[PDB]
RNA sequence: UUGGCACCUCGAUGUCGGCUCAUCGCAUCCUGGGGCUGUAGUCGGUCCCAAGGGUUGGGCUGUUCGCCCAUUAAAGCGGUACGCGAGCUGGGUUCAGAACGUCGUGAGACAGUUCGGUCCCUAUCCGUCGCGGGCGCAGGAAAUUUGAGAGGAGCUGUCCUUAGUACGAGAGGACCGGGAUGGACGCACCGCUGGUGUACCAGUUGUUCUGCCAAGGGCAUCGCUGGGUAGCUAUGUGCGGACGGGAUAAGUGCUGAAAGCAUCUAAGCAUGAAGCCCCCCUCAAGAUGAGAUUUCCCAUUCCGCAAGGAAGUAAGAUCCCUGAAAGAUGAUCAGGUUGAUAGGUCUGAGGUGGAAGUGUGGCGACACAUGGAGCUGACAGAUACUAAUCGAUCGAGGACUUAAC
């Protein structure tokens, strides 16, 4: 199976729609910020509900 | 679940050893004959002296498998070696004796000379 | 499953003694021809014992004419009168499906009589 | 269910059995986070042995306990770890010995980290 | 046509009054609430929906919290109509159980089957493997599609896809017993539908 | 079909036959229904309507075909690139090797035969079959629907009675109609029968390791067996093609003319098929002709005098998390601390089937007791003990002409 003919550029970025990436769930820390994203210990302190876990 | 091309060792003294099936009668049709269930065969193997002799086409009716007989009352009957009986053209048989014990649901057929002739009718 | 339970609770039968897979048992069968009811004796050695309260399971085996009869049974049905247990048996294993092979002095050399 | 984690069905056991250990010697691991999830399940199954300190009950956790020393100066095998120190903290508990804390991402993989604490 | 809905159990092995076995499935159906009786006086036609499983206030919201003010009893999961009753004997707010039935009631009984998830074209179709054997390459897979000249595939050509996941009636069932104690049937038989799906128990179409 | 012609293709249109998957045409093999019979009943010949469904398991040969074995209601033809090689097999023809007969002086030749002889492709588009994301449906929302339309199902054999009745010299043997039971096919599910079940349980061989024994671990397909719960399942069990209604084909007609009688037809009324349309089951308002009813939230705050535009918000939802009856991912569904969603912990169910350790019998290998003991993957019911924290994002203000109010 090989191509028959070349896709055009309408098509080629018809395809690009759903491609798109999305933007993480994303609140600040109660402690620090900004920001954490959601349910996950952040990077920033590294509290989490409040506990000081490095 | 004896279809066909399944070699049943005989259970009578009609002469045969070893009986090998060609079609089972019921329809257009099936592939299964559990017990109680009328074969066209042939006969592979004979004891030497036998009015059935190898190579003759006569019927059969199965008695026991290693395949189970499923009673409808929850008990399963299951034998440990396959089965025929050989008939000529009635529900009579050609044997003479029955060896063996014998699944019961052939009273529930039309065998009744069959289980007659048959030492444990269980 | 105790809902699956508790509905059959009733027709738990409970006139029979408990026994371990490798032994001899009698059976007491309900059986019919027409019109009248045969209690004919079954006797052999109980291999199978696959669970489940009313969907328990037993299997008495018979060598009978030099042939053996695997038999099925229900666990709490109707139609088997009563149990007649004749041997125990000091058995290692819990499923004796290999003897659907042995015949016979081997077979019963493994019925030793607990 | 099960995780089957990509690996053998022996490279699972010899996965697991690795880091059971470490949470007796760590007291915290940063594994990935289905394999925080499914360390989980057995760990307190195996603290839960610990708690009985049987003859008996040792002998079953050897299998999921290899044999590496604990603490130093005081030459505890992890095994010695989990009768002596962790089954006379958790008398007050009733399961739930290990919590799971999920972190960010791992940069090379993408692959999530998670922390294991036990409690 | 009586008819009740409601989630299953499991299966069992009842025998009864001879020496019998008969497979048999339990029910959670007891007890249906009428909350809206659809008429044919506004709508075309006849129905009534039946609610079933009652369910916490959390998981309830406000257009549906108002719909069971006709029958004034809590907020219920299991909604689906019944076309269609002998009109009527019922009111809005009756409470619809098991008493309706009894050992010989012939019994059509609708249900969503278990989902198994995506299947090839055997499992799916009952469609014929090829050979395993002989040097062959093709097996388990759907094969030759159509002729050549219409360039096509015909529409209904079956193929690989997403088994399960729909209603199934299956029809001629019998109701063992009637428990109202406990809230329980009891039907001849394999009842479609996974563990605890919701399944409705009709009367059937006879004979 | 063998052909004629050479008009698409010799900068490639893969040729025979099988396996799969079919559809379609009926010039019909059955099954449904009828005229005639050189039809006494039984079984036929033959001509009519009728495609809905069924239309087998081999032996032989590469074979299609053909014959034969035994069944069957029957084992229909035929097209679809003599269907189907970017779905498969090459067994033959027609690559080179190699022989045999024949022919030729010889190289070699032969629709004369025979043994061996790399069958490549990550699917672009249209198709097909499933899943999603937008948007629309004159405001946003949650349930249940209606059905224009689309499919699936559409097969029948025995047996017993009616009835050894009619019929028939007799032999032989019913029509119609009921009632039981199968075959094939299809749709479900796991309670039994089983299979399988790679973190279940027990035994065991070699080696290696925890200082040694005892006890265990590693590896040998899971080392090897013997068992097995939940699930997926068939050969296992349950159901199915029922009873119908309505118009029709070929028939069969009742009336009656033209053509005083006659005459199924021309006006008029019937009956009649597994055919048609529904009833049975499935989808389904993207049905832009966007339907329906029930219950919700409301009718903000600012700019633009205005048409209009933003920002905040209710009904609800979404991100994020624990997951499973669901599942490729999305999706669905159970749920998010007035919580059982999952894991753990208990109490169990099923599975394995007598743990270690201790004592005793035995020189010993082993047995016996403590003891249906010990061990348990998803299987049940409790328990906040753990993880489902925090929080965020989205989402209305209902155009206007007319009619009635």
């Amino acid at each position: 199976a090989v191509p028959f003919r070349r896709t055009s550029k309408m098509k080629k970025r018809l395809r690009r729609t759903h491609f798109k990436l999305n933007v993480p769930g994303m609140t600040e820390c109660p402690s620090c910020g900004e920001m954490k994203l959601s349910h996950r210990v952040c990077k920033a302190c590294g509290s989490y509900n409040g506990k000081d876990i490095n | 679940m004896i279809q066909q091309e399944t070699r049943l060792k005989v259970a009578d003294n009609s002469g045969a050893r070893e009986v090998l099936t060609i079609k089972v009668l019921g329809g257009s049709g099936r592939k299964t004959a559990n017990i109680g269930d009328v074969i066209v065969c042939t006969v592979k193997q004979a004891t030497p002296g036998g009015v059935v002799k190898k190579g003759e086409v006569v019927k059969a009716v199965i008695v026991r498998t290693k395949s189970g007989a499923r009673r409808s009352d929850g008990s399963y009957i299951s034998f440990d070696e396959n089965a025929c009986v050989i008939i000529r053209d009635d529900k009579s048989p050609r044997g003479t004796r029955i060896f063996g014990p014998v699944a019961r649901e052939l009273r529930e057929n039309n065998f009744m000379k069959i289980v007659s002739l048959a030492p444990e009718v269980i | 499953q105790k809902l699956i339970e508790d509905i059959t609770k009733e027709q738990l039968r409970t006139d029979l003694p408990a026994f371990r897979p490798g032994d001899t048992l009698r059976v007491h069968v309900k059986v019919v021809e027409g019109n009248r009811e045969r209690i004919q004796i079954f006797e052999g050695v109980v291999i199978k014992r696959r669970g489940g309260g009313i969907s328990e399971t037993f299997t008495v085996r018979k060598i009978s004419y030099g042939v053996g009869v695997e038999r099925t049974f229900p666990v709490h049905t109707p139609k088997i009168a009563k149990i007649e247990v004749v041997r125990y048996g000091k058995v290692r294993r819990a499923k004796l499906y290999y003897l659907r092979e042995l015949r016979g002095k081997a077979a019963r050399i493994k019925e030793i009589r607990r | 269910s099960y995780r089957k984690l990509g690996r053998t069905s022996a490279q699972r056991k010899a996965m697991l059995r690795d880091l059971t250990t470490d949470l007796i010697i760590n007291e915290r691991i940063e594994t990935t986070e289905t394999r925080a999830k499914e360390l989980r399940s057995v760990v307190e199954k195996m603290i839960t042995l610990g708690k009985r300190g049987d003859l008996h009950a040792r002998r079953q956790a050897a299998a999921y306990i290899r044999n590496e020393v604990a603490n130093e100066e005081n030459n505890q095998d992890a095994l010695q770890k989990l009768f002596s120190d962790i089954a006379t903290r958790y008398e007050e508990r009733q399961g739930g010995y290990t919590r799971i804390m999920k972190l960010g991402p791992r940069r090379g993989d993408g692959a999530p980290m998670a922390i294991i604490e036990l409690v | 046509t009586k008819g009740i809905l409601g989630r299953k159990i499991g299966m069992t092995q009842v025998f009864a009054e001879n020496g019998d076995l008969i497979p048999v499935t339990v029910i959670e159906a007891a007890p249906n609430v009428v909350l809206q009786k659809k008429t044919a006086e506004n709508d075309g036609y006849e129905a009534i929906q039946l609610g079933f499983d009652d369910k916490r206030e959390k998981l309830s919201n406000k257009p549906e919290k108002g719909h069971v003010a006709k029958a004034e009893t809590a907020p219920k999961r299991f909604v689906k109509e019944l076309r269609g009753v002998e009109m009527d004997a019922y009111e809005v707010g009756q409470e619809v159980k098991v008493e309706i039935f009894s050992a010989g009631e012939i019994v059509d009984v609708t249900g969503v089957s278990k989902g198994k998830g995506f299947q090839g074209a055997i499992k799916r179709h009952g469609q014929s493997r090829g050979p395993m054997s002989h040097g062959s390459r093709y097996h388990r897979r759907p094969g030759s599609m159509g002729p050549v000249d219409p360039n096509r595939v015909f529409k209904g050509k079956l193929l690989p896809g997403r088994m399960g996941g729909e209603q199934i009636t299956v029809q001629n069932l019998e109701i063992v017993k009637v428990d109202a104690e406990r809230n329980l049937l009891l039907i001849k038989g394999n009842v479609p539908g996974a563990k605890k799906s919701l399944i409705t128990v009709k009367s059937a179409v006879k004979s």
